[PDB]
RNA sequence: UGCAUCCGGUGAAGCCGCCGAGUGAUCGAGUGGUGGAGGGUGUGGGAGUGAGAAUGCAGGCAUGAGUAGCGAUUAGGCAAGU
RNA sequence: GGAGGGGAGUGAAAGAGUACCUGAAACCGUGCGCUUACAAUCCGUCAGAGCCCUCGACGUGUCGUGGGGUGAUGGCGUGCCU
């Protein structure tokens, strides 16, 4: 066990897939790595994410108090969250949904040491 | 209850046949038998507690009648017209050992187990082998009395 | 030793302190039912005749009734409409054999 | 086409993981003092200033 | 004291009514019609032969 | 009145979906189609039951045929034998003494050979 | 629902489980968790009383799939800015 | 940047945060245990190795009237409805 904080970030306007191929290459990373990688990686869904973690990390090292050097990506998950609908208009009258995706994003960091 | 085999109750004997004038089929049912363990008392059949066996001189094994040049071993290799037949007389001087094999792979069970049970089969044409050091016992193909 | 205990229309290998479940017996927990044998083996020596085991018995208590599994028949016939839903739990004894 | 048949969920996620993402292998630059780590591709314009190191 | 809750009806006064189409184990999926015909979805009436 | 029926439904999903679990894909989450396999399943377990008997049996023939063989002596003679000489010992436990007390096998297939005639394959 | 009883903010129902029970539908005045306000039992009365199927109806969610496509026949680019 | 969140506070309760009573399932994830990359599987059943967990006992880890989860492997096995 280890101290840790949390941080989420709901209702994101992006599919949790799109979250997930991004989070998979950070989960267990420490925070300046995965941010590193979130920032020099070409998926938009890296913002987001780097958002999230910045976040947690902010609130280990202000509400917490704990030394950012030392913190993990311990936990972190995306959530399939709500999902709007849409129709596009299609060939011959017909008329077919479209599902605007969105996930919440939650992640716990822990002050693991080294 | 019934017993089961543990971990390490499995006991492996070697056992070695010369196939010198011995029909094939009477020395694959034998080395059979042995492979799969039914000569044991502890015999599962979900469980390779058989016996390594060994056989040598497995070009003079003895086929009786004209099945020396009228029983092919065929094969097929999954092509249109892939189908290559072999006799037992070109198979025995090209590869000796594939009809004491293909003999005794058919008699054994066509599964995962039956695979795990080939690797213990072990197959020269010579009279010599190189499994001296593991001490085979010669194994003598009788039949039990009635 | 050991011996092939007769009862419940089967056969069971015990020996003293061996507890059995077996089929139910007409008797009470703390009751020491004598259960005839088919085989007896002091060690080496191996008693099978019918005469010399039927002068041997095998006492054994009786620690509880129980029941054994949940069995959950459930008959089915495609295209029929036959089901027919059962179960069973099988009434059992345990016997702790104490002397042959 | 069309398929025929509900793909299990065993293949589904079988290939569904083969759309990840290699992520980037990194490198320390020393632009304005601070060990930063960027792509070696974009190590030269990190060292030249013309990397938004944000 | 005979009071409204010792009221019962008689022995066999009261047979449960047959619910039909309420599963297999009972009179279900034809509701005892059998399988097709005027017979399964109407009733023929008395005067037709 | 009207009656919500999930209340009622919803007991048979719950006995079945916690009966089918250990189940792949379908089979262990939906009601529909974990009941479809429980049928299959419970049909399965009669007729095992039943065929487990027998695949015991066998079992203990192959193992007493075994070590009768290794007595130099068929699995058949023993039995023939044995019903000769009146041991009503269960096939079951000639393969536990097969097992754990080859000696008292090999006293038994003594007996047994005893028991037998002098030409097995005479009318007699 | 009539009647008679009983439980309940010292935590009802519902839901999730554990441990179990019944020949079966199923049970649990056995237990925990969640939860927050009505329920259980017996005896009768009445039913919008039990769904897996109707190319069933409605909602939600999957599979295909992170796939096709991102809508002409002109073409965008650099710098600077915000 | 906001959205959203974390601390703090209100509240009996924020596992009541204007997306809000309870909050099932499908569906989607994350984590732990077991298993699986020589194998032909109506997907289960019966037997069952090994691994893990648990309850008791003795003695100190092997045994049991045991219970569970996994399932190597073997046998059997042609979905439901109409």
């Amino acid at each position: 066990e280890f101290p840790s904080a949390t941080a989420k970030a709901r209702y994101v306007r992006v599919s949790a897939t799109k979250a997930r191929r991004v989070i998979d290459l950070v989960r267990g990373k420490s925070v300046e790595e995965a941010l590193d990688i979130l920032r020099w990686a070409p998926q938009a869904a890296s913002e987001p994410v780097a958002k999230v973690i910045a976040s947690a990390a902010a609130n280990a090292q202000n509400n917490e108090g704990l030394d950012p050097s030392t913190l993990v990506v311990a936990t972190v998950y995306a959530d399939e969250g709500p999902t709007a609908k849409r129709i596009r208009p299609r060939a011959q009258g017909r008329a077919f949904r479209i599902r605007k995706r969105t996930s919440h994003i939650t992640v716990i960091v822990e002050s693991r040491p080294p | 209850p019934t017993y089961t085999p543990k971990a390490g109750d499995t006991t492996r004997s070697w056992y070695v046949i010369d196939a010198s004038d011995v029909v094939l089929g009477r020395l694959a049912s034998a080395a059979a038998t042995l492979l799969r363990g039914k000569h044991k008392p502890t015999f599962t059949p979900n469980v390779d507690g058989g016996d390594f066996v060994i056989v040598i001189n497995a070009d003079k094994i003895a086929v009786s009648g004209d099945k020396l040049t009228k029983k092919f071993a065929y094969r097929h290799s999954g092509y249109p017209g892939g189908l290559r037949k072999r006799t037992i007389g070109e198979l025995l001087e090209k590869h000796p050992t594939r009809v004491v094999e293909n003999a005794i792979i058919g008699m054994l069970p066509h599964n995962k187990l039956g695979r795990q049970i080939q690797k213990k089969l072990k197959v020269y044409a010579g009279p010599d082998h190189p499994h001296a050091a593991q001490q085979p016992i010669p194994f003598e193909i009788k039949q039990v009395a009635q | 030793t050991y011996a092939i205990v007769k009862t419940g229309g089967k056969q069971y290998k015990v020996a003293a302190g061996d507890v059995v479940k077996v089929e139910k017996l007409d008797s009470e927990p703390g009751a020491s039912v004598s259960l005839p044998v088919a085989l007896v083996v002091d060690g080496a020596n191996v008693t099978s005749k019918a005469d010399d085991l039927a002068k041997v018995a095998v006492t054994a208590e009786v620690l509880e009734h129980t029941k054994g599994p949940k069995i959950r028949i459930h008959k089915f016939k495609n295209k029929t409409g036959y089901h027919k839903r059962q179960g069973h739990r099988q009434q059992l004894t345990v016997l702790k054999v104490t002397g042959i | 086409a069309v398929p025929k048949r509900r793909m299990s969920r065993a293949n589904t996620r079988s290939r569904r993981a083969q759309w990840k993402a290699e992520a980037p292998g990194l490198v320390t630059v020393s632009v304005a003092g601070q060990q930063r780590k960027v792509p070696r591709r974009l190590l030269k314009a990190a060292r030249l200033g013309l990397v938004d190191l944000d | 004291v005979i009071k409204l809750h010792d009221l019962k009806p008689a022995p066999g006064e009261k047979k449960a009514k047959t619910r039909v189409g309420r599963g297999e184990g009972s009179k279900g999926k034809t509701a005892g019609r059998g399988t097709k015909g005027t017979k399964a979805r109407k009733n023929v009436p008395v005067m037709f032969e | 009145a009207r009656v919500k029926r999930a209340l009622n439904a919803q007991k048979k999903r719950r006995t079945v979906l916690k009966a089918s679990k250990g189940y792949r894909g379908q089979r262990s989450r939906l009601y529909r189609k974990a009941k479809e396999q429980q049928l299959h399943s419970l049909t399965y377990a009669y007729r095992d039951r039943r065929a487990r008997k027998g695949e015991f049996r066998k079992l203990w023939i192959s193992r007493i045929n075994a070590a009768a063989r290794a007595n130099d002596i068929t699995y058949n003679r023993l039995i023939q034998g044995l019903k000769a000489a009146g041991v009503e010992v269960d096939r079951k436990n000639l393969a536990e003494l097969a097992v754990s007390d080859p000696a008292a096998f090999t006293a038994l297939v003594d007996v047994a050979r005893a028991a037998l005639p002098e030409d097995v394959n005479a009318p007699s």
